[PDB]
């Protein structure tokens, strides 16, 4: 039918297919990521503290390059083969152009790469949706958006995956310059984003913190914790 | 090709008031040896074109196959149309540059013959892919032979007649048999006019040998 | 590039030594049977190529070695290095999208 | 063994004007210590605009020649309109260094309008590169046709001279006079010249006799 | 009835029928009759090629091809299908006369013919091709020699045959025809009384009757009938067709 | 009847359409969304003047004598060429859909001097599960069997099967399917036995006949559709006969004048020039 | 496949029946059934004879092309029932395989391997989606250095079974029952005995008494290997003795 | 009714013996607008109704040119139009590069024919959904090819294709004899009069909608439009 074939039209102009890797995507675990002055933070919502299990192995947020990094929402297997793939390009990039890669290359790649596997009914979408953030050349802080469909977007900050709207409304009721300005203001605003994600928290919180200059790396639990006991302490003095 | 092998002497075409008259000799010499002395070096390539190869005689020979081959194919389409011997001229010009940039050329030289919408038609294509048109030619050693008489005669008379025209190539092949180790005595006059192509049988020269008793 | 260039005077020949095989029996029969023969078999190997494993992995062709007569015949291509023992191998993603013609 | 090129002769020369641009040279087309024929001109008209001459081995000429012609059937339909004389310059530059390793033995000067009016002359080399002059001489005899057009039409090592512009008749006496001297002192020269005269109304294509060999 | 099993070449009926080649051989009675007759000088073709307007210039859509110098071909069925297959029977002639150094038999042409359009119908990429063709040629060794190629792939020799709509009614006048006794120029007479007879003036507005021959009288080499021999061969179908 | 790849299992499809019924034989979920795509192809019948909702039928909220009704672009462009200029026509009720197929609107008409004649211009397509819908809106569920009701539609040569091939046919033809009631001269060649209509015009005749009033339907088969002036001109004839007869009135020319204004402001195809 | 693999069981190739027949294979037999005709081979210890029956259906048609009997070398020759163009086929396969096998191993190549070469072709065309089947039987005789006349049939499924006494065609069971009856009574199976054999087995299976036009013989001997076709007037001998005994 | 399983594809014969695939790319090119060749004794005249998508939208072209001395009328599918047309270039630049001589017409449009016979037979490609409607000159003189989606090809003195073209071919077939002997203007003329006959009776014919395309024997293919079509619609009688 319509729906069946990626390269088929529906009548009223849609593939289908796409839109049924969106919704792949969207039954994955929400990820959050804001941008901020000289910081960028990336928060993913562990689905279920799964004991007896090494969270090393199961870590959604990865680092593209020193400059770059990329959380996922969606198929796992499809998110591995494109970090795979935007590694490889941007030690490419950096060979050819000898120069750090962009965000916006990477971006580009990825969307480009997404696009090409939606092109032919051969082969099937990637049912990931991506957010690169990271620092360009002249350290300007920039986050991104990809869609299975191959589509990329520049945000102050977003969210994917299952409750990425009330997420996404809570980002823009609460995003402010002043938050932007502050490091640990957007580390608690991204807290207090997946908090509101998943009620209960805590241990559930995979946060990872870029800077200005600096490699990416992922807060352990005691100070995604200690951010929580914080937040817990803002809401009780009101 | 890369070794000449059976190779031919020369060629000498002229054209006249009415078609062209082309001439070879009917030798294909191995090295020095004479080896194929019946061996005809002139094709009939349609009813208003002709030709005549002097080198590789495998390669004239798989030219004359192609070129046979596309007439043949050309006829049975019947849409009224003929290779006129311009086109035939500018094919082999254009086959001849490939196989050389190829760095597998044809090792022949090539004369052209034709007459048609009344117009006489003279080619001379190379190995390399030098193609013109002359009013008078020769290959190999005619060039340097034959091809002073033809000249001279020519630019006396800028137009000569059938018969004016086989006595110079008859003489230019008494002169080429004189003066060539690799010519033979037997050659082949091939006409082509209004009528069609006509090829003559084997002819001989009339030697003379008097200096030889002279001295 | 100078790899165009063949090595060995024999390195090219023998690299496309099924290839001319096919290409010799295929200008055989169409010189003698017709082009029906060459055609004919032209499709049977695209037909048993098309079905198998994918490039990361493999493939026996045992329908195509039987189609061209190879299946009891062993040359040197078959002993001295095995496919199967490649020591090289790429992405699989890689390979696939290169054999589709993507890359 | 088996070398693919020969040296067939041939000197072409070109000269720019206000407006007309001439494109001259000679009909010898001779190989090895023999002439082929004497009536071969080396400037082939590409467009109302342009014309080329083409010297060296002659089998290259006449490929590269129809190449060109093909090439602008192509660009005229697809773009629907002439190629201009920089275009052809840009596009020839192109096709010769594309078979770079096998170049084309072809010395190459492209002479026509531009889109002002005004006379170009573009120079080739074999490999392909090109520049646009007021005057050049190619082939075999270009060396000694080059001083001339030097002394008189770039005025050089003249002192306390009017730098008079040249006008139509006197480009072609000294076109003439300089191809006279070719044909006088290099062998491969003589017969006739052929001058093609590029100028706003047409081409115009003028033949004068030189001695022969 | 094969109602599930005529969607591809490559699917045998419960009854062993594959149906596909029996509807391209149903598209080939779709079309108008050709009819050729072989004699003991040579073969003489025939079509009954309807004219769809007036506008069409003479000889558009020839249904005669001379595949080469000394062989003839009358096809029926879808035209452009005739023409790739005319194609082909050049190409193959080409290559036995480059090849071999002499013409090729007309035995040995039908064959490979026929053996190309069977691989045709043997795959489901391809769809079996939906004409018929008759090969005839005349040699001095090999004689008058007449082929017909269905399309499911056969080459079988003729006397003389018909493809097209009246099929039936040209092989009974060919039938009751004595061609083995009569020369070309009778030949070619009852060829076109034939055309004639099976032409159904109110089906079928209008025709040009197309006459191609091989034999002795052209030294072996196929080509069309005169224009004054073929006037004078449909003057006799009116007069016979008259009485 | 995918073949996606080589060995993919391709299945023939039913012109019943049973695989359709077969693969649909809930969650909530489901149920949900399938419930707000009904509610969202449902046809809503409602006026654009004083935005007042149309719950109750057209029939039944006014009484009406003749009823004609125009589907496609060129009957619509016809009726407004011929009838709109000859009297007066305001807007009452408008049917509003969405489909997936698909100036798409279905507007209704009454004549000011007399309200019992009425009209619709129904430019937009209905799905083949909404016509009834739309007959259950507009002449609800009571009858009048009193109404003259001329519908008009276009439709292709190819959907005409006759033993002469559609190019061979005279393309600016039209033809007629009149109800048992309907007794009146229907001026054109009835519909051949195997022909079917399958539409709107369907829909409409089948109510007729089903409720007893008399009506009558006119296919205009043409080989173009965009807007053509010759579909128009072979509509004519409809008007030439009674029932249309008196709402057009006496002045061919300015419809004339005003067809071609339809037709000049039109949309050609880009895919074929 | 291109088009696509089919639904049904019986409709596709490929796909297995829930016994695991293949469905295809058996309308290839059918196939086989509707060519129309019928062939008997008869192996002695002298020579293989193959006999079928030949109709030519209109007079018009060449009863010279009319034939089923094609010679694949100069020593192996083989009688096809079924689909004509797919016997065909299947002839000029055999032939290029015998002239590669006599180019490659420097001798000629026996009849089993032909047919064993035959079959698995069969077989890889049974396997894929793309193919089809070849609706039509491979009989092949001829003359083996040791072991002497040899008859092979070859089918559609891939099957290269040898004989003594090979049959197939619309009655190859009633063929196939007569022949038995015959070969449990060992004659000598001389060369005119084993024609006989087989011209009237094939006769008293379709019940009718060919007369020289009607069948088309092919005989090959230990004494003359070469594949030779029995000329009209030797088969009406042949006939004109059963006649008298 | 029954044709349903036999419709979808090309490759599938149907019981009666005809694929309708190739119908129904005669129905696409049926579908297209109208376009009128016919040749004198020395010209051979293409005339062409362009048409406009909106009136903003300029004519959409329909004469295009091919060599020096062959042209085409667009007809049906664009996209496979232009396809065709390249083919046709690159075939005529391929013949005046190895013969150096014009292509003539009718081997251009045997090799048109194979090119679109190729797909019909072959699975997961269509036919060519395009008519074209090819004017040139050649030794034999002017020539009017009709080319249908259909590989198969017709020789014509006088053929119009697309929509509405009955009433064009009709006339055209009214004067034959005319057109073989008459004056270019005239030639031209009648062919515009044969489109105004495609045009409806209220409609007229405009240089905006008016595409000549010309090749005769000393004259090469040019296409005229507007102003360049006004000289030959000046004179024109009334309809």
């Amino acid at each position: 039918s319509y729906d069946r074939a990626i390269t088929v039209f529906s009548p009223d102009g849609h593939l289908f297919q796409v839109e049924y890797a969106q919704e792949a995507v969207k039954k994955g675990s929400t990820a959050v990521g804001v941008r901020g002055r000289d910081i960028v933070v990336l928060g993913v919502e562990k689905k279920s503290v799964a004991k007896l299990q090494d969270e090393r192995t199961v870590r959604k947020i990865c680092a593209l390059d020193d400059n770059v990094c990329m959380a996922f929402a969606g198929l796992t297997a499809d998110a591995r083969i494109v970090i795979n793939r935007a590694r490889v390009e941007c030690q490419s990039h950096r060979l050819t152009v000898e120069d750090p890669v962009t965000v916006e290359y990477i971006t580009r790649y990825i969307a480009s790469l997404k696009q090409r596997y939606t092109q032919s009914n051969g082969r099937r979408p990637f049912g990931i949706s991506a957010l690169i953030v990271g620092f360009d050349f002249d350290g300007t802080p920039r986050l991104y958006q990809t869609d299975p469909s191959g589509t990329y977007h520049a945000w102050k900050a977003n969210a994917i995956g299952r409750g990425a709207k009330s997420v996404r409304e809570f980002l823009e009721k609460n995003y402010t310059d002043e938050a932007i300005e502050t490091d640990d203001l957007t580390i608690k605003l991204v807290i207090k984003a997946l908090l509101e994600v998943v009620q209960s928290g805590g241990k559930n919180i995979e946060l990872a913190v870029m800077r200005r200059d600096q490699s990416l790396k992922i807060l352990n639990p005691e100070e995604i914790e200690k951010y929580v006991a914080e937040i817990e302490k803002e809401k009780e003095e009101n | 090709t890369q070794n000449p092998m059976v190779t031919g002497t020369s060629v000498l075409g002229v054209k006249f008031e009415g078609g062209v008259v082309i001439a070879a000799d009917m030798l294909g010499s191995y090295g020095s040896l004479a080896r194929f002395r019946n061996i005809s070096r002139i094709m009939r390539v349609n009813n208003s074109t002709m030709l005549g190869a002097s080198g590789d005689y495998a390669d004239f020979q798989y030219l004359k196959q192609v070129l046979g081959q596309m007439v043949i194919d050309e006829e049975l389409l019947g849409d009224g149309h003929s290779y006129s011997p311009r086109a035939i001229h500018s094919w082999l010009t254009r086959a001849m540059y490939s196989r050389r940039s190829k760095m597998n050329p044809l090792w022949n030289t090539m004369v052209i013959g034709g007459y048609a919408d009344g117009e006489s038609f003279l080619g001379y294509v190379d190995m390399l892919g030098v193609a013109y048109e002359a009013p008078s030619l020769a290959t190999g050693y005619g060039a340097y032979l034959a091809q002073p008489l033809l000249r001279e005669v020519l630019e006396k008379q800028p137009v000569l007649s059938q018969t004016e025209a086989r006595d110079l190539v008859e003489r230019c092949m008494r002169v080429l048999y004189y003066r060539d180790a690799r010519s033979y005595n037997r050659f082949q006059i091939a006409t082509v006019t209004e009528k069609g192509v006509e090829i003559e049988g084997p002819l001989s020269t009339e030697t003379n040998w008097d200096i030889a008793h002279m001295i | 590039k100078n790899e165009l260039l063949p090595s060995h005077p024999l390195e090219l020949s023998e690299k496309n030594f099924q290839l001319n095989q096919d290409k010799m029996n295929f200008s055989t029969l169409r010189n003698i049977q017709g082009l029906f023969a060459p055609l004919k078999l032209q499709m049977e190997f695209k037909a048993v190529q098309q079905v198998q494993r994918l490039p990361f992995l493999s493939s026996s062709n045992l329908s195509l070695d039987v189609l061209r007569g190879n299946d009891e015949t062993i040359g040197f291509e078959d002993i001295l290095n095995d496919p199967s023992q490649s020591e090289v191998m790429g992405e699989p993603h890689l390979m696939v999208e290169y054999k589709l013609g993507l890359l | 063994r088996f070398s693919p090129y020969v040296f067939n002769g041939g000197t072409i020369l070109a000269i720019a004007g206000e407006d007309f641009a001439i494109v001259a040279s000679d009909t010898r087309l001779s190989e090895g210590f023999s002439i082929h024929t004497r009536d071969s001109p080396k400037c082939y008209k590409l467009t109302d605009k342009t014309v080329i001459g083409c010297s060296g081995f002659h089998g290259d000429c006449l490929t590269l020649t129809k190449i060109i012609e093909a090439r602008l059937k192509m660009y005229k339909h697809s773009n629907n309109k002439a190629m201009t004389t920089g275009a052809i310059a840009a596009m020839l530059s192109t096709i010769l260094y594309s078979r770079r390793f096998f170049p084309y033995y072809v010395y190459n000067i492209i002479g026509g309008l531009d889109e002002e009016g005004k006379g170009a002359v573009y120079s080739f080399d074999p490999v392909g590169s090109y520049q646009r002059d007021s005057f050049k001489a190619g082939g075999s005899a270009s060396a000694m046709l080059q001083p001339l057009l030097d002394n008189q039409v770039g005025f050089k090592n003249m002192q306390n001279v009017e730098h008079v512009p040249l006008s139509l008749d006197r480009a072609m006496r000294l076109v003439k006079d300089v191809f006279i001297s070719a044909a006088e002192r290099d062998v491969y020269t003589g017969d006739a010249l052929r001058i093609c005269i590029v100028t706003k109304e047409g081409i115009r294509e003028e033949t004068v006799s030189l001695r022969k060999d | 009835i094969g109602t599930g099993y005529d969607l591809s070449a490559s699917t045998f009926s419960p009854d062993g029928r594959v149906f596909q080649v029996e509807y391209a051989m149903k598209a080939v009675e779709n079309s108008s009759t050709a009819i050729g007759i072989r004699c003991k000088d040579g073969v003489v073709f025939g079509v009954e090629k309807l004219v769809l307007s007036k506008l069409y210039e003479e000889g558009s859509n020839k249904r005669l091809f001379n595949v080469d110098r000394h062989v003839g071909m009358a096809v029926a069925g879808l035209l452009a299908d005739a023409r790739s297959l005319a194609d082909i029977a050049r190409e193959e002639a080409s290559n036995f006369r480059s090849n071999f150094g002499y013409n090729i038999p007309l035995k040995h042409l039908a064959d490979r013919v026929a053996m190309y359009v069977h691989a045709y119908t043997l795959y489901s990429a391809v769809r079996p091709f939906g004409c018929s063709f008759m090969l005839g040629s005349y040699s001095v060794n090999d004689g008058a020699q007449l082929y017909m190629i269905d399309p499911s792939g056969v080459s079988y020799g003729y006397w003389g045959c018909a493809i097209g709509k009246a099929r039936q009614a040209a092989k009974t006048e060919i039938e009751k025809l004595q061609m083995k006794e009569m020369t070309c120029r009778d030949i070619v007479k009852e060829v076109a009384k034939i055309i004639y007879i099976v032409h159904d003036e109110v089906k079928d507005k209008a025709f040009e009757l197309e006459l191609s021959w091989v034999g002795e009288l052209t030294n072996g080499r196929h080509e069309i009938v005169p224009k004054d021999i073929r006037e004078e061969a449909e003057k006799y179908a009116k007069e016979s067709l008259k009485e | 009847m995918a073949a996606t790849f080589f060995g993919e299992v391709v299945k023939a499809p039913c012109r019943a359409g049973t695989e359709d019924e077969e693969e649909e034989e809930e969650t909530p979920e489901d149920r949900e969304v399938r419930l707000q795509l009904a509610r969202k192809r449902e046809v809503r019948l409602l006026r654009r003047q004083t935005k007042t909702s149309l719950e109750v039928s057209l029939l039944e909220k006014y009484p009406c004598s003749k009823f004609i009704i125009a589907i496609g672009n060129n009957a619509v462009a016809f009726l407004s060429s011929f009838v709109m200029n000859s009297g007066v026509w305001e807007e009452v009720g408008c049917a509003k859909l969405w489909n997936e197929w698909c100036e798409a609107f279905c507007v209704f008409y009454h004549l000011k001097s007399n309200p019992s004649v009425f009209l619709c211009q129904c430019s937009c397509y209905v799905a083949e599960d909404q016509q009834y819908q739309w007959l259950e809106k507009v002449f609800g569920s009571c009858p009048r069997k009193n109404m003259q009701i001329t519908i008009l539609t276009c439709r292709h040569v190819t959907d005409y099967k006759t033993s002469e091939s559609t190019g061979s046919l005279p393309s600016p033809f039209l033809r007629a399917l009149k109800t048992q009631n309907f007794k009146d001269s229907a001026c054109c060649p009835l519909l051949e036995q195997p022909n079917i209509v399958h539409d709107l015009p369907a829909a409409v005749l089948s109510y007729c006949q089903v409720w007893k009033i008399p009506a009558i339907l006119y296919l205009c088969y043409t080989d173009v559709m965009k807007l053509d002036l010759i579909t128009v001109e072979a509509f004519k004839p409809i008007l030439s006969t009674r029932s249309l007869k008196g709402l057009v009135k006496n002045i061919p020319q300015s419809t004339e004048i005003l067809k071609k204004l339809m037709t000049t402001n039109e949309i050609q195809s880009n895919i074929y020039t | 496949m291109s088009r696509g693999s089919s639904a049904g069981f019986d409709r596709h190739i490929t796909i297995f029946s829930p016994e695991g027949r293949l469905y295809q294979v058996e309308y290839a037999f059918k196939a086989i059934n509707q060519g129309g005709l019928t062939s008997v081979a008869v192996r002695g210890k002298d020579c293989a004879v193959i006999v079928t029956q030949k109709k030519v259906p209109d007079k018009l048609l060449d009863s010279s092309t009319v034939t089923h009997l094609f010679k694949i070398t100069e020593n192996i020759g083989c009688v096809m029932t079924g689909m004509t163009a797919d016997s065909r086929s299947q002839v000029q396969r055999a032939r290029y395989e015998a002239a590669n096998w006599k180019y490659k191993y420097g001798y000629e190549i026996p009849v089993d391997m032909l047919c064993k070469r035959i079959a698995d072709i069969s077989q890889v065309y049974t396997q894929n989606a793309e193919m089809r089947p070849l609706g039509c039987c491979m009989i092949l005789i001829g003359i083996d250095e040791e072991q002497g006349p040899q008859v092979y049939k070859c089918d559609p499924a891939g099957y290269y079974c040898g004989f003594k006494a090979t049959a197939a065609g619309v009655k190859q069971t009633e063929s196939t029952s007569f022949l038995e009856k015959k070969v449990k009574k060992k004659f000598d199976w001389t060369f005119e005995q084993t024609v006989e054999t087989a011209i009237t087995c094939l006769s008293t299976v379709l019940s009718i008494d060919f007369k020289p036009s009607e069948i088309e013989v092919g005989v090959v001997t230990v004494e003359n290997p070469k594949f030779r076709i029995l000329t009209e007037a030797e088969i009406d001998a042949h006939l004109v003795a059963l006649a008298e005994r | 009714m029954f044709r349903n399983q036999y419709d979808n594809d090309v490759t599938v014969w149907s019981p009666q013996g005809r694929i309708h695939q190739i119908e129904y790319a005669m129905e696409a090119v049926k579908q297209g607008s109208a376009t009128v060749g016919l040749k004198s004794k020395t010209h051979a005249v293409l005339v062409a109704l362009k048409r406009a998508q909106s009136e903003l939208a300029a004519h959409q072209k329909k004469i295009l040119h091919v060599d020096n001395h062959i042209g085409i009328s667009i007809a049906g599918l664009t996209a496979d139009a232009r396809l065709l047309c390249n083919f046709m270039r690159q075939e005529c630049l391929d013949s005046r590069f190895v013969f150096d001589r014009p292509l003539p017409v009718s081997r251009l449009v045997s090799l048109i024919g194979s090119k679109t016979q190729i797909p019909t037979q072959r699975y997961g490609r269509r036919p060519y959904g395009v008519g074209l409607l090819i004017a040139g000159y050649d030794d034999m003189g002017p020539h009017i090819f009709q080319t249908c989606p259909s590989a198969n090809y017709f020789d014509c003195r006088a053929m119009s294709i697309g929509a509405r073209s009955q009433s064009a071919r009709t006339y055209l077939e009214r004067h034959m004899s005319e057109f073989m002997e008459c004056n270019l203007n005239e030639l031209v003329k009648h062919g515009l009069r044969a489109l105004r006959e495609t045009l409806p009776a209220e409609q007229d014919l405009t240089t905006k909608n008016v595409s000549i395309g010309i090749v005769g024997k000393d004259l090469e293919f040019t296409i005229y439009d507007d102003d360049d079509v006004s000289p030959f619609l000046e004179g024109l009688e009334e309809r």
